[PDB]
């Protein structure tokens, strides 16, 4: 999920966006 | 901003910030 590809890995822009609406 | 670890609080603000008033989903837990 979100936590282990932006908090315990490094995050990036693409990634973020797959968690918008 | 984005390239970076975040957590908690900081990563909840970047998804406001990064996805506007498309919204978002949040599940630490997933």
């Amino acid at each position: 999920g979100i936590v282990e590809q932006c908090c315990t890995s490094i995050c990036s822009l693409y990634q973020l966006e797959n968690y918008c609406n | 901003f984005v390239n970076q670890h975040l957590c908690g609080s900081h990563l909840v603000e970047a998804l406001y910030l990064v996805c506007g008033e498309r919204g978002f989903f949040y599940t630490p837990k997933a």
